[PDB]
């Protein structure tokens, strides 16, 4: 099912993406979950607010293939975010938010490890982690 | 998990 679609670069999932944070360790669940409860209270601390806030979550259709992680805004369909996958160190679903997934990954001009939120709008989000997983592996495999 | 390629 999912795992055929990762190679065949046909894997989709509809997401509300919403955005990235820096975190201080390569893996780990609770990096993650801390990472997702910021972005939460980032957003929340700024609603009622009228006008651009830095950080406002996002609408977008997720793109999973052995090459990278792509997420398109279904609004206005410009990549926003076109990550290889030989980058990228950690991802993970959360203990507490049922439909939240990230990944972290290294960023080597700023040197620094960051993780990158997701809400999933009609799929649990270890179906994600577990089709990043199989990009993960179809990526160590050939190589 | 999973882990990355990375690292």
């Amino acid at each position: 099912t999912d795992e055929e679609g990762v190679r065949t670069g046909k894997c989709s999932f509809p997401v509300k993406y919403l955005g990235h944070v820096e975190v201080d360790e390569s893996r780990g669940m609770h990096i993650c979950e801390d990472a997702v409860k910021r972005l939460k209270a980032e957003r929340k601390f700024f609603k009622g607010f009228f006008g651009k806030t830095g950080k406002k979550a996002v609408k977008a259709v997720l793109w999973v293939s052995a090459d990278g992680l792509r997420v398109v805004d279904e609004k206005t369909k410009d990549l926003i975010v076109d990550q290889t996958i030989e980058k990228v160190s950690f991802c993970a679903p959360d203990r507490n938010f049922d439909r939240a997934f990230s990944y972290i990954c290294r960023d080597g001009t700023t040197r620094r490890w960051i993780c990158h939120c997701f809400m999933a709008v009609k799929d649990t989000g270890e179906r994600l982690s577990h089709a990043v997983g199989c990009a993960f592996a179809a990526c160590l495999e050939r190589k | 998990a999973y882990i990355g390629p990375y690292l």
